[PDB]
Order: C-alpha cells, then structure tokens, then sequence
C-alpha cells in the first residue's frame, strides 16, 4: 500500500472538471471521419460574420422586416438626425440578438473593436452625403451634427460601392469591458447625420432605405462563459 | 510513457507546465483538447471565388 | 552649496536657496504609456509645453494653531490653462507630476511641517453611518482644512489630523512619499510623483489619483517678530500628461 | 442662476448634495466637540439681479468644564483653570489615605456641555 | 491536428492595432459592396489613425471544446423504493439532447457535431413525508443500465433483464463520488446531425425531422435494495459534458423558446425589444435628472 | 523571478554586524537631515564599538507570499432544510474580503494586490431544538454556485438556476474532507483595488469607494437532499488564501475599528495608550516593592 | 489498483497547508501585468521606514498632535531629564501603534538594531547639546545624567544638521525577544538629557519641540505568524 | 517532468530537498511561492534623487 493523503475537492463533481474517466464501450470502433464543408473552430468565427441590425426596434415594428430598415429621404431634413444608438453589444436591443450578440451573451467579457457597415437601398439614381459619428463615452449624445462631428467619423458617399464601413475602434480605460455593461464600462455611442441631403431626380421615389450590419474586428475577443439570459423553460420535455 | 506541456498563463507577465500520462485503453477516455486554438473565418466571412483587395472599388 | 537648486517645465522656472533634496516617487520618474501596456487604441494627444507646466494654487496661511491643509489631484487643477481644457475633453487621462511646497520664515521663527502625497486617499465620513460629497472631498485649488476636533455633518470628512480622514495614524503617513519643511533648515519642499493607478489610463474627474497633505506637526511660532503672517504656496507641474477618447467637453 | 461658492466652515462641515443653483439647499454641522451656533442651512434664492443664499454661514464653538470636585482628604494635582476638552485632572490621597476609584478623569462633552467623564477617587483612612 | 488527444500548444492571440498616420489617396478601404457576400476586412487603423497596439488578448475560451465541455443537465426523473404501482419503481428515458434547452440550444447553433461525451449521474432520495416517519433503512444502492436499440426491457424491478450480461450497468451506492464514464462517438453516421430536413419513409411522409435520426436507445434505473419499509423517492439527474469536438456548418441561435422535445416549433416571437425612437439614446451624464 | 512558480531557491540573510574600533574624525554618519525624506541608513557600528557577528537570522516568514497565504475567513451564513420562509432555505452573499476584519486589516496594508486565491469551505449542519427530535436523516448534500455578474440568480430552492449548465457549482456530502478550489487572478483591472478615492459617476456622485470597483459576483448556497422530517440548520464558512501574490504602495495598517462594509468610515480614535509621564519607566529590579 | 495506506492528517484543513488544487475556470486569460510603481516585497521593507514616535503619550494628549511633541527649553533644568521609555517595540504605548510596532504585533519573535532619529525644531538662532542614553537591562532607569552616561550614549549638538540617530544595538542573552515582551526578554531604556542646555539669543521662542523617528535597521527580522491584538469585531457586515 | 528544490532548514547547523510534480493545466492551480526572498527597501527609505552618502553631513 502506497501512503496517500485526500486534499479537499475530493469526490466533488466540477461542472468545469477536466479529468480521463473509464469507457463504458471498449474498444467501440468508431465510424470514419467524413470531411464536410464549413467546420466551425471558434465561436469568433461567427462574430466576424456579418449580420443585419434591427436598428428601427420601435414599438410596433417588432416583428415586421421594417425594424432592419433605416428611413431616409430627400428634401432638406439636416437639422433631423438619421439615427443613433448605444454601444452596448450585448445588452441593448439594437444588437443583442444579433449574430455577435447572441455570441456575445454566453460570456461575461468582451473586448475590440467593432465594424459596423452601411448599405444604401435607393435607387441608382438617387445621390446623397451622409456623416457617421462614433463618440466615445463621458459626454451624452451629440444633439446636433457640429457636435457630432467633432468626434470619430466617416463621411459616406453615396455611389456605385453601394456600402461604406464605420469602423468603432476600441478606446476603453480597460481592457475589457462586461456584456452585461454598466456605466463604468461605458462605450458611447454612434449618430447619423445628412451631410448634405438626399438628392434625386424625377420619377423615381423620394426616399428609401439604408441598412446596418454588424460583425467583430479581428482583435475581438471575449472571456468568462455564463450561460444565456435568452433561453428558457418551465418543464421537462423541453 | 508520458506527455509533458506548457499550462495557461495566469496572473504574472519552466514551473509552468505540467505532466499527463493516459491510463486508459480506449481514446474516449482521454480528458478535454483545451489547448487546441486554430482558426478560419475566412469560410464564412468572405466565401467569394474572386479574391476581394478590399482598398479597391469592389465593383466597377 | 546643494541647498540651491533650479528646475524648469515649458515657459516656466522655480528657484530656491534652501532646498533638502528632491524626493521620487516610490523612485520613479514619470514616463509615458508604453505599447505593451496600454488599452485605449487611439493615437494620444500630448500638448507638452502647453500642458506640463508649473501651475501656482491660491496659497494658505499658516497661523499658531492650523490643523493643516489638502487637496485631491487631477481635480483641483481643472481650471488650470490647457492642462484643464484636455481634461474637460478627453475620457482618459495620464500624468506625473512635480510638487513644489513654499515656504519661508526667518531663523527667529519655528515650526515644522509634513508634506505627504498619498496615493488613493479614500477618506472617511465624519457621519459614521453616512457618505461623503464631492465637496466633503475637495474644493478644487483652494483647500480643506484638516480639523483639531471630530468634526460632524453630514458629507463632510471626518477630519480630526490625528486620524488623517482615513482612519490611521497620522504619525506613519511617512511610508508615502513625502519631505519635511522645518523651519530653521529648510524653506521648500519637492516630489516628483509617477503615475499610479492599478489601470494604465484613467477618467480624471471620476478619481483622484492622490492627495496632497501639509500637516504641521510643530507648530508655527515666534516673539516681537514683526512677520506673523507666514503664508505656504503649492505650485505643481504636471509631467508627461497624455489624453486619449477625444469628444465633446464635459458638463460642470 | 448658481449662488456663489458656499465656502467653508472653522471646525464644521457644508453638505451639498443638490448642486449651487437657484432652488438647492445645502446644510451645515459642526465637528464633534463643537456645537453650532446660526442657521444650520441655507437656500439658494433670486433677489432681484442677485442670486444668493439665504443664510450665512454659522460657527463652531467649542467649551470649558467647570472646576472639577474636590475629594475629601485628597488633594487635586495641580489645579488650574480652563479645562477644555479631552483633558484630564488627577487626584491623589493625602498622608494616611488610600485611593480606591480611577486616579483620573476627563473633560468630555454631553449635549454640547463641557461635563467630567467617570467618578471621581474616594480615599480612605 | 488530431482532435482525440489531451494536450497542444500555441496561443491563440488577437491582432495587434499597426500605426496608421494621414491619408489621401485613391484607396477606399471604407467603401465595399455588401451584395457580393463578403464581410468587410476594414480595422481601425484604415479609417482613423492608430497607435501601435501589442494585444495579448487571446480567443482561448470561444474555441468549440472549450465552449461545450462544461457538464450540463440534460435530463431528470424519479422512481420510488416502494410503491404499489411498479411502474414507479424504476425510471427509464430515451437518450437525447432535446429535453434540456441550455444544452439543447448550445448544441442547435452547429447542424453536424461529432464528439465523445463524458457522462456523470448525480442522484439523491429523500424520505417521503408521512404520519409515522422512524425507520433505520441501510444506504441505498442503485443500478443504471443502458439498453441499445433492440435490447430486452425492462418491465418489473425484478425482471431477468438486469442480469447486464452484456448491457452495461453501473452499480453506486449514496454517499460516494457522482458515478461517471465516457461513450465513444456512437452515430451510425458521420457526425450526429442536430437538425434534419427530411422525412423516415421514402414517400415523402412518415415522421419528419430530428427523431427519424436519433435511435441511441434507453436508459433504465432502479434501486436495488428494493424495499424501505416506510416510501422513499429518489432523483437521477444525468449531466453530459462533450468532448475532442468537431462542428460544421454554424447556423443562428434560437431565437424563439421550444416548444416540445420532437419538433423545432415554435410561436412567433419578436426579433429583439422595442426602444422609443430610432435615436433614443438615454441620458447619462447629469447632475442626476 | 516568475511569481506564478511553486518553488524557487535563495536564504533571506539579514547583515552581519561589521567589526568597529574607535574614531576621531570628520565623519559624522549618526548626524543627517530627516527633512529630506530619507531614512538614516545607520548601523550599530557607525555609533558604537562592535564585534563582528556572522547573523544567519533570515526575513523568510515577512515576505508577501508568508504573509497573507493563510487561509482565513471572509464570510458566514446560515440556511435551513425545512422552513416556511423559502428564504431561509439557501445562503447568499456578495464576494468581497471586507465583512470579516483580521483579513482585512491583513490586504489593507497594501494599496493594490494581485493574486491567485485558494477558496476552502468549512461547512456544519446541526439538529435545531424542539419537542420531537427522533428522525433518521441521510447523509446531507449541499450544492455552492458561483454566479458572476449578470447570471440569473436562484428564486427559490429549486429553481431551474441550480442546473449550472454554467456557472460553476460544488456538489459535496457532510463528512468528508472541506471543499476546496482555486481561482485566477479575476480583475477587469491589473491589480485588484483595496482602496478607490473616486466616484462611479462622471459627475463626481454616485457611489463614492471600494464599492463601485468590486463587482465579483455572488455565491448562492442551499441544500441538495432537500428535506428532514423535524428542521435543521447548516452554517457555511469560506475561507480565502491568496498565493502567487503581488503587492504596491504599502500604506499605514488601519488604526480605527471598521464600521461597515462599504466605506472607510471610522469614529476618531486615539494615537496610542497613556502613561504617567514622559519620563515614566516602571521599576522592575527591586526586592518587590 | 495501486496499494495506499491513509496517515493521521487524511482530510484535515490546516490553514497554513500548501497543497495543488484544481481550478474552478480552466484556461482563464488573466488580465496583463502592469508595473505599478512602489511595489512591495517583504514587509520589512514597511518596518525598515521612519515613522514619528509618540513619545508624548501622556493623558491629554491622546486625540491632539501634542503626543508626537518632545518638550525642552531655555534656562537651567539640567537635573530634569528630557524623556525617557522602555525598549519593547511591539508593546509599550510609545511604540505598539508605529509603522515598526504595527508590523511587529503580527509576530511573536523578533531581533534586531533598532534606529532612533532625533530632530530638532526650534529656530535655527537656538543652540544645545543633550544627551540620548541607551542602557541594556540589570539595573533600574537611570536617575541622572551620572547614571545615564555609564551606558550607550551620544551626545547631540544641535547645528545645521537638525537630526541625530541614536542606534540601539542588539544586545541580548538570547537571539531573540518575544514582541509580547516579558522580564526575560527585557531590553532595557532610554533616557534624554541635557548635555549643556538650550541658548538663545533675545526675540526668539525660549522653547521648542523635539520630534523622534523609529525605524529597524537593517539587522532586523522577525518570526512566528499570529493575529494582532489591536483589530476586532461583533458581528459581521464588518 | 518533476522539479527538486531545497527545503528551509530545520533543528540542525542532500535530504535537504524535495520534489513536486504539477499536476494542474492552469498556474492558478499551483502551491505557493513560500521561497522566493528578493528585497528593495530602497522604493521606501531614501526615495531621494541626489544619492545621500550619510557620512557626510546630507545639507552644508
């Protein structure tokens, strides 16, 4: 008999555990792997992907392809911002059940910067400028487009490359940030704005709309998995 | 006949590994590959024949 | 002699006759974010010259009976020239800083008092069960008063010397960097202090990286001595300031 | 708009938990030891083209005991006037006395009264 | 690399920011065309100018194996030590992901995975409550048994069929460690398939989905004491921790809550919450409004 | 060297005492100028005439790692099998080091601390008082999880929480040997914070301290057989043992008793103890008087 | 099955073990070490700083910046002796509560030279000569200079340099003191005196304040771990 | 792949050391680091630029 002495932690089950255990069928031969297209490796290839924000989630658009269409039109609205919202992927509405969201929302960290990209749906005769603002936190929202352009921006033109990409680098005091974002952890917030109107000729329709996808940069990461706040039951037979 | 590795860094920037020898017959038994860290996103964001330069239109 | 000495930060120089030394930091001299430990991605501002400069606060007389004086730091140079306009503009900000205690009296007067910087100040409430208010804190260039009583009040710090408003013994605030200004050797006193912080950047309204304590521990006097009035001057300069999240200016 | 800077109080505190404006009100105590004499708060108000507060700032004051007891056939040591707070008078026996009781006691303050902390020492023959 | 064995180095870091200064060109790294289906390349440092950044921030936890090997419950049942109704003395499901939706849900965001699975049963009993509640009942000792497709059933707690010749069993007794094991990948197969489009006749009918694909038999539990004057009712709860994971083809989350354990119904639900306007944006930053 | 190894040579050798004969000179060592802020580097021998003695004393029980690498108590709670009030059937508590005061005291002595940290659980059951005491309860099972920030957080005794498909959970039995685990180095920071002389708010309001920096998540606690005919109390007690340790800005140990959790807060206390006089030094060294 | 036998010490918790454990988040990415400055490493290094001596602890003074104050003045009082104290760093009042006796009170042994810094604060016109006796124990405090000059001394004269160190030799049967000293492990006093009292010229204060500084030097160390006597509490919530 | 190190010496002026083996994947797992006895009074007492040779008299 070999001595030995029990440390705490024996016979506990870990849900995180990382031990060899007994094989209950020895020797099973196990069918040939086959190779198939599109092997996953890391949850972060998802995040990459592109997908389509529901940026217009206003009471009543809920469940209609109208809560991916951001309005727009000709004539002179340039006191009227486009749109705007927070910087919270995980949390706030804009992005949470989004491709990066819902990945976003099995973890409690999160870090790097983010892209975020336009497309415009007029018709090709349409022309237009429009200002894409990013302000990093510690002031409340620009009100107007003289405030907002006085931070990180993108001046859109609109023309055959039918897409422009404002891109949120990372500006944080910290090297990460939670999922489940509070203030200390604030990441500010991005605005739109007509630099110069809609313009368009006649016959064809006086507005339309522009759409936003958003996908992770490549030095996003994130840390801590936690299980999601999204899925749910009352009873078995699931 | 054992397997000797570099553990994950924790909090400071040779006692940093550790040792493993597989006591069963069958690979099933054998713990977790958490060490594993390759990728490929290319798959999925960017599956074009047709390489895009993207600093180029992307059109024309 | 080694008593005098001259130091000199953008448009602006100071001079003394009567130095001790020079105190460093925990011997560290200020530096700017490195590559391998910063966060904030952004390219930095750094105003040099027109930021890291010596700036003189209101000074304070010292009378027979001051319990002391202090003042909380990134804040309480918010209104300094540009040093304050890229604080009110940035989210994140970084600095070292210079610390120039003046002082003088003559070999007739006596006295003897310790100046401390302590990093992360965190001060306690003269209501037990209550909390501080911004203004319990500090009050920008200025300065609080240190009491010889308990005080009371609600918000305001518990600040009986003794106790230094962090509930220790105000004899030990010596392991903080710090130099003495007695009297009949000395006429000044300088720290340089690094940044310290356990983040490499922060907000500079939201937290005051250190306090700035003058304790006297032997009090002020003297005789027919035509010169009661004995005024202390702070002057600091901060060194290497960089600011990064440039946006709007913040809200008073 | 803002009332001027409230400023500080010798031996006392200002608590401003509403900001300076035209409407806050901010109060005032004294430090431990020392009682407060005026208003304990003030009200920022428009006079006219004037905004300013509507009371000033009181004062702290502190406190002397009064003469402390005499003990029979003991003796206080020596005694003097103007004890103020914190500070402590001491007894001893006279020649065929033993004390029994605390050699000492303290000026404290009770309801901002200057009053004498534990009983006095008894002494015995 | 091989994805069976328990150990591989390399760190797996994110990229560094490069320094970037002004810029006037022809470049126009901002504008792409969404259409042809590719997803932008664009990092900060090709739209605003960048420090240099040394990043070791690492993708170590979002890597598949690290992401699904965690025990998760994904089934719970109970069977008594007395009762008079048989049926309730021994518990018995059918092996499947479906019932728990942590899992469930964990598992449905690939269409094809491949893995060995490690399988812990945590069990526990409780005196039933009743008038007279004295007895000195000796540990319980239960047996868990695996019955592949086409094995004999159980159909008593005393039937012949747990004899285990060749089923595997394991036998526990309260107090000790959890008992646990390993099980190979055991598709029929290439990969186990989480969703399937299809049909089990070849007319087009029969039943559809998920189920026509499963058939990785029953698990049967009872207590083998077998007895306790006064009732007792234990709890089997049986964890899986998969592990040397392969996945294909990743596909969106669920969005809308399950519905039952056969089908992939579901009742219309709303892509995200509603907000006051498209430029809502809340105020922080005040002297507290 | 690299402070994450469990081992690493040396001897910790203070200074021998330097022979020293007598002196007629200039030099004037045991005269310096404390306003400087530099502490006088003097040695018997700069002032005395001393032997040479080789010291072989070593400072190895005052290092950092020596010092605060003992496991202690940071928290205690109680919960019950059986109870009317749902409540009382599970304990929970907000991870900090500040609700007990040796270990406190201990980490306040430096301004940031990084570490590793060995939590061990110390947990007891006791019958409660009453008419009726005969029963013949198994052996108890306790569940201890783990919720980090933004976790669901257990409801009741049995809410769908405990499944832990996640979080991570301790599943133990009374009788055996405490729990135990470790935990990384867990900050958002680089340095855990002991004190904060800020606000959560960017208006300089809000939360004021230690406070707004924490956020470590919670512990939730409750027990697994969930039952007893007559009602039991359990206690748990966790104990923390930083190792792997790093510290910066040591500050004055704290003079004042603590008065709560979330501040500094203290009543004014004194310096130090009295005596008679400034000359006072008893008289030990007489025949007893 | 590999043959184990279980020795006495199976399954205890001793606080002070040192044993491996398994991690409860395998593979977490800890967030980049930063060089803060000041970083500490034994807490000698603590002990080793001059912190101010309340030398002064008299009734009274307990609560008000006079404890930290050295009395001594113009005109002859050289048969009244200065100040004098017990050598019992981690216990007597003048001591217990300095940087020096905070660290020692968590220990129960310690060793070591012992640093006294005298400064002087009167007006640079003032002059003096005292005397800082250091006398091992056996004997009873000295009662005059006479006596105080037998033992180890050095005879300050106050100048430019405003401060003197009288460095307390380690000087004992044994190589350590318990920090809860007794009669065995005494360490005997030291006592202050004039060498040739305090001058001044006319209009200038006719008395001053000496301040002392206590600090290990560095021959000091200290053993056996134990709480300290001077933090407590009732309940929790702490 | 095992480690051997001296132990601190006890009751007495080769089985002096012992050995450990790491069985852990993360450094968070291992004992601590009892032996490592590095020092810089230095940061704390004589934080001071100008180097105080103190023999000399530290003003003049």
């Amino acid at each position: 008999g070999l001595p030995v002495i029990n440390t705490p932690g024996s016979n506990q089950f870990l849900t995180s555990d990382d031990f060899q255990s007994p094989s209950a069928m020895p020797q099973f031969d196990v069918t040939p792997e086959l190779n198939i297209p599109g092997e996953v490796q890391n949850l972060m290839e998802i995040a990459e992907v592109d997908s389509v924000v529901p940026v217009n989630n206003v009471a009543g658009n809920l469940e209609t392809m109208d809560i991916y269409r951001i309005p727009v039109q000709s004539g002179n609205h340039q006191s009227s911002q486009v749109f705007g919202f927070q910087v919270q992927p995980g949390l706030d509405g804009v992005f949470k059940h989004t491709l990066l969201g819902e990945i976003l929302n099995y973890y409690a960290h999160w870090s790097g910067s983010i892209k975020l990209t336009f497309v415009f749906c007029g018709s090709a005769m349409a022309t237009g400028k429009f200002l894409l603002a990013y302000a990093p936190p510690g002031a409340n929202a620009p009100k107007s487009r003289k405030d907002a352009m006085l931070g990180t921006h993108i001046i859109w033109d609109v023309g055959l490359q039918s897409s422009c990409v404002l891109c949120i680098p990372w500006i944080s005091q910290t090297h990460y940030r939670l999922v489940q974002q509070d203030e200390y952890t604030s990441a500010g917030n991005v605005t739109c704005w007509y630099q110069t109107g809609i313009v368009v000729p006649a016959g064809t329709p006086t507005s339309c709309s522009i759409m936003c996808f958003v996908s992770a940069c490549n030095d996003f990461s994130v840390r801590l998995l936690k299980d999601t706040p999204f899925i749910q039951q009352a009873a078995l037979l699931q | 006949g054992a397997q000797v590795s570099t553990q994950k860094t924790g909090a400071h920037e040779s006692i940093i590994h550790y040792t493993n020898i597989n006591y069963y017959k069958d690979a099933a038994s054998n713990s977790a590959n958490r060490q594993d860290f390759t990728q490929d996103p290319g798959k999925f964001t960017e599956p074009v024949k047709d390489i895009m330069v993207k600093s180029l239109p992307a059109l024309n | 002699s080694d008593r005098v000495r001259s130091i000199t930060l953008g448009n602006s120089t100071i001079t003394t006759q009567e130095s001790a030394n020079v105190v460093v930091g925990y011997g560290r001299w200020p530096e700017y974010l490195r590559d391998d430990e910063a966060t904030a991605e952004d390219q930095p501002t750094q105003p040099d010259v027109a930021t890291c400069r010596f700036y003189t606060l209101e000074s304070v007389t010292w009378e027979k009976d001051s319990p002391g004086w202090w003042w909380k730091f990134p804040d309480a140079l918010k209104d300094m020239g540009l040093f304050g306009q890229n604080m009110y503009y940035h989210y994140l900000g970084r600095a070292g800083y210079t610390i120039h205690v003046q002082c003088n009296a003559s070999k007739f007067h006596q006295g003897c008092l310790l100046v401390v910087c302590v990093p992360e100040a965190e001060m306690g409430c003269s209501t037990v069960d209550g909390t501080v208010n911004e203004h319990g804190l500090s009050e920008g260039e200025t300065a609080k008063k240190f009491s010889a009583t308990g005080t009371n009040g609600t918000n305001t710090v518990q600040s009986i010397v003794t106790n230094a408003g962090m509930g220790v013994g105000v004899g030990n605030l010596t392991i903080f960097p710090h130099q003495w200004i007695n009297l009949r050797t000395n006429n000044c006193a300088t720290i340089v202090m690094p940044y310290i912080n356990n983040v490499p950047m922060d907000n500079m309204f939201r937290h005051h990286n250190f306090t700035l304590m003058i304790i006297p521990f032997v009090p002020l006097n003297y005789s027919s001595d035509f010169s009661t009035y004995v005024p202390i001057t702070v002057t600091v300069a901060p060194m290497c300031a960089e600011y990064n999240g440039l946006r709007l200016s913040t809200a008073l | 708009k803002s009332c001027p800077n409230p400023g500080e109080i010798r031996n006392g505190q200002i608590d401003v938990p509403g900001g300076i404006l035209f409407g806050a009100t901010i109060s005032f105590s004294c430090n431990t030891g020392y009682k407060l004499f005026g208003s304990t708060s003030s009200f920022c108000l428009i006079s006219g083209s004037s905004v300013q507060w509507s009371d000033p700032l009181p004062e702290c004051r502190e406190i002397y005991c009064p003469a402390p007891p005499q003990i029979d056939n003991g003796i206080i040591q020596g005694e003097r006037d103007h004890y103020g707070y914190r500070q402590s008078v001491t007894y001893a026996c006279n020649k065929g006395f033993t004390m029994i009781g605390e050699h000492s006691i303290y000026c404290t303050v009770n309801n901002d009264e200057g009053e004498w902390s534990g009983p006095p020492p008894e002494c015995r023959g | 690399g091989d994805v069976v064995e328990a150990v591989e180095n390399a760190v797996a870091r994110v990229a560094d920011t490069i320094g970037s200064g002004p810029s006037n060109s022809q470049a126009v790294p901002a504008l792409t065309a969404v259409e042809t289906g590719h997803t932008s390349q664009v990092t900060p440092s090709d739209t605003v100018q960048t420090r240099h950044v040394k990043n070791y921030h690492s993708r170590s936890e979002s890597s598949i194996e690290n992401f699904l090997s965690r025990s998760a419950c994904v089934y719970m049942g109970e069977y008594h030590t007395t009762n008079s109704d048989q049926t309730k003395l021994f518990a018995s499901w059918t092996i499947s992901a479906r019932r728990m939706v942590q899992m469930r849900r964990k598992l449905e965001i690939f269409t094809y995975v491949r893995f060995d699975v490690e399988v812990t049963f945590v069990i526990t009993s409780k005196q039933d409550q009743g008038t007279q509640l004295g007895q000195d009942m000796p540990p319980l000792t239960h047996q868990i048994m695996y019955i592949p497709p086409g094995g004999p059933i159980p159909k008593s707690v005393t039937d012949y069929t747990w004899q285990t010749s060749t089923n595997p069993s394991i036998f526990w007794t309260e107090g000790n460690a959890p008992p646990r094991m390993s099980i190979p990948f055991i598709s029929i197969g290439n990969a186990y398939s989480n969703f399937y489009d299809g049909w089990s006749h070849f007319s087009q009918n029969g039943v559809y989905g998920y189920n026509t694909l499963n058939h990785m038999g029953q698990i049967y539990v009872r207590h083998v004491n077998g007895s306790s004057p006064l009732p007792m009712t234990s709890t089997v709860r049986m964890y899986f921790k998969p592990k040397h994971v392969k996945a294909w083809v990743p596909r969106p989350p669920r969005l809308c809550q399950y519905k039952n354990a056969s089908t992939v119904n579901f009742s219309p639900t709303d892509i995200t919450d509603k907000r006051n306007s498209i430029t809502y944006i809340p105020d922080t930053v005040k002297p507290d409004v």
